[PDB]
């Protein structure tokens, strides 16, 4: 039960996103805060998604580090199957 | 702006007097998202027909093949009136007098022992 | 396949390991089926590798849906109470059963009050007239039938002596649950009608 | 044909405005349906330029009450734009009813049976019904009172069915007509303390004006979208835009959940206290928040036994919350679309929910599937209200019609047209004889139910009338709208008179029927409730705006 | 006229789970979903073929509708 | 963004993009961290008052005039 062990360790762990903010967007969708550790695992999963996109974008920036531009998010999300849109109207 | 001043006239032609300032910014974000998925599919359909210029029949094809999937509608009146008369013919059931809390079968309700992990 | 890190690639590869942790359409009626819809567009004949390509396309449509409804039909077959890493938090079904028991007790108290009224009306000798007589007559017929049944059960006793693999089942809920989540068939007349089947 | 539609319509426009003034006001009714049926037939046959020219030439001679429909039509220029609208698709296939008198129909048929205008006569007898009554031609301010809907001003043959509009215990239905639930000893104990409240009930009338106690939601930065109060003023529910239902106790008695199943197994039943024994005092708040909707809760409805809160939301589900365990019990998934309203029956077993999918379903809290589908509206079923005998369901809607539906057979027995905007409030008289409806035009129209005739028009409010209720006696109708006012109307002087012309001459008496107007501080009156001692309760989020 | 014979659908379930039984309602709805898929795919593929000015309905037309509207990517 | 597969976010609103016409279009990544977060406002409460006392509107601060 590796993940059951991890969730049991998640008590005493503070995630990068607060549980007052992760729990707010969970309450908005009907998910109510029965257990803090479950909120913390959801927060960590969201963090991993954003972090993986960011790291792929950094490999693209290093290939072309420093500033993150929309032309770095565009090929980074293209392997994810997500076509990001430029603003172009402001 | 140019395209943002036309967006305030589409809302005012629909009688929307009061709106948030972020309303114009994200209808332009949807209008940009919608035209860069018609024209993206239009050159896919142009390369299928093997022509170097994306002409008006490609955009006619890419509009009606995106409107066949994206923008749906509620069910029509001849469909709603057929499932009504199929349902309204069945007579109302009688009620058991002291059954208790009147609920559906337990696989259709949200009443389960509803477990949680032991903190250790 | 166009996306190397595609997100539905990791879905159906981890879904299969979740189900491991617990069509080939007929070529002769399909070829008539494609050609009749082709009359409405002017597509009078079809390529010989298409009627087996649509059959391979219909298979990967339903196998992507059979695998999807199997991982939610096994979601209900996970019994937490055999494991003791989990703890029960709120049994509302038991509270509803207790409310039903309270309603049954109220019904029994009403029946006892009716029985007391029947015992009172037994002594009917023109005292309370119609009401006492009506209650006594209805009670007497029921009492006589009950007495006969007890007596016939005693008669039966003497005559009697003389004489002597968990199969996971997919409901329509598991199919409906896998229709309102995907983008196709979320606002469709086939899911809308399925709410009434 | 299509290039001369501006010659057919302008010829009939020239005939009607050149008529005498008695028949001119009644013959102006077929300007709007002939404008739309000619415009929608142009855009369905792919004649866009001609359609655009027709719209520009004739849109401004249409009655002012039709601007919203006219704007939706101005957007519709293509065929495929209209093939997915489903409201103009049902307008093109239905027939406009167009109630006209026989004195004006003789002038119309003497201008259409001739070959000079056999094309506009062909459009009339294809797309328009004409329902003829023998009587006086109506005035312009009487025709203005009863038109306004799409496929509107329905036939008198629809409003002639026998409606059992009387209360239960020659217009009352039998008790075994609709299989209503039993009356338990705890439900019989409720009516014993209900008639103690009726002892202190004041007669309101036009002299003893009631006191209004406004229960404002102060912070409410999640938008409040639904309020309900129990029949005794003890609970107040709030449906909010952050997908929550919040129950407040207003009496000095905190909200308690019942004990868990381990605690109930050790106590005994058959005790007199029983309910008192079961309450948990460890859980006792003045506020209980209910989570589980994935969208803004739009409907909120208590059950008459003060358990069983109901809530409907944008996610397409109706939810039955217990008020003894304060959890969710059932999720009723029949709509795929936003359920705009729900209400329990006044006997508490059935409930009706109306949604964006243009039907209203009848549920029973025992089946996962509905029992009756009320599927005759052409737009969203905004409101759903039960009759006081619960044999009839009134469903107001966004196509400017109110329809009564019999619970047996699912048949529409009444069609009430005459609103200019989407109906956002319905209420029944406690007699069961009358029905008050409010909409976005600020008009409160009082309808008879036995005669199927509107009996009055209350036109004091400015913005959308979002809450109506009659008194407990029936003496006063209270109206609350978005102009932050609670207007009180004399609901006895409005029903002092009780046909075959299918209409009555409405009195223009709103000024005499207004007992008072009370303005809220920047607060739209979302709910109106009448205490059993005839005290007005009102709830609305305070929005500084 | 029926293109899916209701027994090969049961072999599509046996390959996923050797111990699983659908309900008759579920099987009939699955057959309706299959029929609807065949119809929509063929109509749009035929729209692409008329667009390519053809009377042949070659797979390129069926393969393009899967990739753009359904994201199937069946090997051709 | 638009996700062709649609499985990571299925009809889930991300609240739009806080973008402007007069924006700077480039910020420093530690400017967003060091700014103080806005105060979460008060939760919804239920207060009662009186619109009308037997026909007359009182001049309490919960009433307009």
């Amino acid at each position: 039960t590796p993940l059951v062990d991890f969730l049991m360790q998640l008590e005493d762990y503070t995630p990068t996103i607060p549980d007052a903010v992760t729990g707010y967007y969970l309450n908005r969708a009907g998910f109510e805060a029965s257990d803090p550790r479950i909120i913390r695992l959801i927060s960590l999963a969201a963090q991993k998604f954003i972090s993986d996109i960011a790291n792929d974008a950094l490999q693209h920036c290093k290939m072309k580090k420093y500033t993150l531009t929309m032309e770095d998010l565009t090929p980074a999300l293209s392997e994810y199957g997500i076509n990001v849109k430029k603003p172009h109207y402001f | 702006p140019k395209d943002a001043q036309m967006m305030a006239q589409i809302l005012k032609d629909m009688g929307i007097t009061e709106y948030e300032p972020r309303v114009i910014n994200q209808m332009l974000e949807f209008a940009f998202r919608y035209v860069t998925t018609i024209l993206d599919d239009a050159k896919i359909y142009s390369s299928h027909a093997k022509k170097a210029t994306v002409d008006a029949d490609d955009v006619r094809l890419a509009i009606q093949c995106r409107a066949d999937q994206s923008f749906t509608s509620p069910p029509p009146r001849d469909f709603l009136l057929d499932i009504a008369r199929q349902r309204n013919q069945t007579p109302l059931p009688l009620i058991k007098p002291y059954s208790g809390p009147r609920l559906p079968p337990d696989r259709y309700c949200l009443t389960a022992p509803n477990y949680r992990l032991k903190s250790l | 396949v166009a996306s190397m890190a595609g997100v539905n690639l990791s879905e159906e590869s981890a879904r299969i390991l979740a189900t491991n942790s617990e069509t080939f359409l007929l070529q002769a009626p399909l070829q008539r089926r494609i050609l009749e819809i082709g009359k409405k567009h002017g597509i009078t004949e079809l390529h010989p590798d298409v009627v087996s390509y649509v059959s391979h396309a219909t298979q990967q449509r339903l196998q992507n849906l059979v695998e999807k409804i199997s991982e939610t039909a096994q979601q209900k077959n996970f019994s937490y109470k055999d494991d003791d890493r989990y703890e029960q938090a709120s049994d509302v079904r038991a509270q509803l059963k207790f409310f039903e028991q309270l309603d049954q007790i109220e019904k029994q108290r009403k029946d006892e009050q009716e029985r007391e009224i029947l015992m009172r009306a037994a002594k009917s000798r023109s005292r309370q007239e119609d009401p006492e007589q009506l209650r006594l007559k209805q009670k007497a017929k029921e009492m006589q039938q009950q007495e006969l049944a007890q007596m016939r059960q005693r008669d039966a006793n003497l005559t009697a002596l003389a004489a002597i693999q968990r199969i996971t089942r997919v409901n329509l809920r598991d199919l409906i649950f896998c229709l309102e989540n995907e983008r196709e068939t979320s606002h469709s007349l086939l899911l809308y009608k399925a709410f009434l089947k | 044909d299509p290039t001369m539609y501006e010659e057919y319509y302008s010829g009939l426009k020239h005939f009607i405005e050149c008529s005498l003034d008695c028949h001119r006001a009644e013959l102006s009714q077929l300007f709007y349906p002939l404008f739309v049926h000619m415009y929608l037939e142009l855009v369905y046959n792919q004649h866009e330029n001609e359609a655009k020219s027709f719209f520009e030439k004739f849109h401004g001679d249409q009655e002012c009450y039709y601007q919203d429909d006219l704007r939706v039509l101005s957007s519709l220029t293509k065929k495929e734009h209209m093939k997915g609208n489903e409201t103009m698709l049902d307008f093109r296939t239905s027939k406009f009813v167009l109630r006209i008198s026989r004195d004006s129909y003789q002038l119309l048929k003497r201008h259409l049976q001739e070959k000079q205008n056999n094309q506009i006569w062909n459009i009339v007898q294809e797309h328009l019904y004409i329902d003829i009554f023998d009587g006086m031609p109506r005035s312009k301010q009487q025709i203005d009172a009863m038109v306004g809907s799409l496929a509107g001003e329905a036939k008198r043959e629809a409003n002639k069915s026998k409606v059992f509009f009387g209360l239960l215990k020659p217009n009352a239905p039998p008790q075994n007509r609709i299989p209503l639930p039993e009356l338990k000893d705890s439900d019989k104990l409720d009516k014993i303390m209900n008639m103690k409240e009726t002892t202190k009930r004041v007669r309101l009338g036009p002299d003893c004006l009631p006191s209004i106690c406004f229960y404002t939601f102060l912070n409410a930065y999640q938008g409040l979208t639904a309020v309900d109060v129990t029949d005794d003023s003890s609970l107040i529910a709030g449906g909010f835009a952050d997908s929550t239902v919040r129950v407040w106790s207003v009496t000095p008695k905190k909200l308690r959940s019942v004990k868990q199943a381990s605690d109930l197994s050790l106590i005994d039943k058959e005790s007199d206290d029983v309910l008192e024994r079961i309450m948990d005092e460890k859980t006792a708040s003045e506020l209980k928040i209910l989570y589980g909707h994935s969208g803004p809760v739009y409907g909120a409805s208590f059950s008459p036994d003060r358990n069983y809160l109901l809530s409907s939301s944008e996610d397409g589900t109706v939810r039955l919350w217990s008020l003894q365990t304060f959890t969710c019990l059932v999720g009723y998934k029949g709509h795929n679309y936003p359920v705009w309203d729900t209400q329990f029956s006044p006997y508490g077993y059935y409930f009706v929910s109306g949604g964006h999918d243009r039907v209203a379903r009848l549920w029973a809290t025992d089946h996962y599937q509905p029992l009756r589908i009320f599927a005759g509206h052409l737009a969203d079923v905004n409101c759903t209200r039960f009759h006081p005998n619960s044999n009839y369901v009134a469903t107001g809607s966004a196509d400017r019609t109110v329809r009564l539906w019999d619970v047996l057979n699912g048949n529409c027995v009444r069609i009430f047209t005459g609103h200019k905007g989407p109906i956002h409030s319905l209420t029944f008289s406690p007699n069961g004889r009358f029905l008050a409806t409010g909409a976005t035009d600020g008009r409160v129209l009082l309808w008879d139910i036995g005669h199927g005739l509107m009996v009055g028009e209350l036109k004091g409010h400015t913005d959308t009338v979002c809450s109506l209720r009659f008194s407990r006696d029936g003496e006063i109708l209270a109206s609350g709208s978005m102009d932050n006012t609670v207007r009180l109307w004399d609901a006895i002087k409005a029903f002092e008179d009780l046909t075959a012309t299918g209409h009555i001459n409405l009195p223009e008496n709103s000024q005499e029927l207004l007992l008072g107007t009370y303005m809220t501080k920047s607060t739209p009156v979302v709910h109106l409730h009448f205490t059993r001692r005839n005290l007005v309760l009102a709830a609305g989020a305070y929005s500084p705006q | 006229n029926q293109v899916l014979t209701k027994k090969k659908l049961q072999d599509l379930v046996r390959e996923v789970d050797p111990n699983e039984q659908l309900d008759e309602d579920v099987e009939e709805m699955l057959l309706q979903i299959a029929d609807d898929f065949i119809e929509s795919v063929v109509t749009a593929a035929c729209q692409l073929a008329r667009h390519r000015k053809s009377s042949t309905l070659e797979v390129k037309d069926v393969q393009l509708h899967l990739e753009r509207q359904w994201n199937m990517w069946i090997p051709g | 963004f638009h996700a062709q597969e649609f499985i990571p976010f299925r009809f889930a609103s991300g609240g739009g993009r806080e973008l402007y016409f007069y924006e700077e279009k480039e910020v420093d990544l530690s400017d967003i961290i060091n700014t103080p977060l806005p105060r979460v406002p008060l939760d919804v409460c239920l207060k009662a008052h009186w619109l009308s006392i037997e026909g007359c509107q009182p001049a309490i601060p919960e009433n307009p005039p």
